[PDB]
């Protein structure tokens, strides 16, 4: 049963949430290989754990940069949530630690690269290809939302493809455990629900609107609302007038009209039947939900993998030396990390 | 076409998150 599987998942989560793991490794236990991605307050590097020979993706955050960007609380949420969750489609946090300068989150290495890279190169995915990925996100949000977690950063850039061709959700920087409504303006312009733009209090229905944006982007090759400037993207979103490519099936357009619904009393995922309104939709009629969860469905695309520690599915980034100050920075702010 | 308009836009690269 789904209700029973989720009940037990919540028990497992709560024990780790109330007693978080802390200081599980040290920088010196890892050989730094290559940068896999960069952001405003750090980078992600492919690393090799010497004691086991295992490869991992180490997220390095500069504490001083986190403080300047007012992302202290968001970073504590990310680590506390990640160490407590357990789901087939979530990138696993293996270790975490900090030093005088940085915070470190050592994740499982997902070699297939970002969905973003594959989507842009290929152009667009077929409806069955998009459906296979969308089903994984449906189950992930069903899991997260049951734990009172809002994800708030769904986009192809944050979705990694594993060796089996299945999705791994990364970037929990905006994830938050919240029972009521929340107000923080956060996310990515193209993916923001109108409630967020309009400075209203919002809830988990924003993740379902973001799913609508993702499915549209995967199947069309471009998002439903784009422009050169974020202000212009916000104007398009609040009108909520969406045009669909002529190649979109009738079932797809109907699912998207229900997900990209400006009216919260009408948005799929937000109704009395919750996620079931999505799982039971016509566009998902061929989806075997249990088989997706169990990873027994054959993936439409398998990434090329030349060997362990191969990075060819990731773009190249300029390397910067990791400097660890002789003085502790922002100790008080990150005490719980 | 919408595809040509997208490809010609400044938003085909990795999109940064917004906050505050
Ligand atoms: C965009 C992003 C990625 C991450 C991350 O931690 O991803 C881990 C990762 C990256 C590349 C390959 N495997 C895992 N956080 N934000």
């Amino acid at each position: 049963s789904v209700k029973e599987f989720l009940a037990k998942a919540k028990e497992d989560f709560l024990k780790k949430w109330e007693n978080p793991a802390q200081n599980t490794a040290h920088l010196d236990q890892f050989e730094r290989i290559k940068t896999l991605g960069t952001g405003s307050f750090g980078r992600v590097m492919l690393v090799k754990h010497m004691e086991t020979g295992n490869h991992y993706a180490m997220k390095i955050l500069d504490k001083q940069k986190v403080v300047k960007l007012k992302q202290i609380e968001h970073t504590l949420n990310e680590k506390r949530i990640l160490q407590a969750v357990n789901f087939p489609f979530l990138v696993k946090l293996e270790f975490s630690f900090k030093d005088n300068s940085n915070l470190y989150m050592v994740m499982e290495y997902v070699p297939g690269g970002e969905m973003f890279s594959h989507l842009r190169r290929i152009g667009r995915f077929s409806e069955p290809h998009a459906r296979f990925y969308a089903a994984q996100i449906v189950l992930t949000f069903e899991y997260l939302h049951s734990l009172d977690l809002i994800y708030r950063d769904l986009k192809p850039e944050n979705l990694l493809i594993d060796q089996q061709g299945y999705i791994q959700v990364t970037d929990f920087g905006f994830a938050k455990r919240v029972k009521g409504r929340t107000w923080t303006l956060c996310g990515t312009p193209e993916y923001l629900a109108p409630e967020i733009i309009l400075s209203k209090g919002y809830n988990k229905a924003v993740d379902w609107w973001a799913l609508g944006v993702l499915i549209y982007e995967m199947a069309a090759g471009y998002p439903p609302f784009f422009a050169d400037q974020p202000i212009q993207i916000y104007e398009k979103i609040v009108s909520g007038k969406v045009r669909f490519p002529s190649h979109f099936s009738s079932d797809l357009k109907d699912l998207l009209r229900n997900l990209l619904q400006v009216d919260l009393t009408k948005r799929f995922g937000n109704l009395k039947n919750g996620v079931n309104d999505i799982k039971n939709h016509k566009w998902f009629a061929t989806t075997d939900w249990i088989a997706i969860y169990q990873r027994k469905v054959e993936a439409p695309f398998i990434p090329k993998f030349k060997g362990p520690g191969d990075t060819s599915n990731f773009d190249d980034y300029e390397e910067e030396e990791i400097r660890v100050s002789i003085n502790e920075k922002c100790g008080k702010e990150f005490s719980e990390f | 076409t919408t595809y040509a308009d997208f490809i010609a836009s400044g938003r085909t690269g990795r999109r940064n998150a917004i906050h505050d």
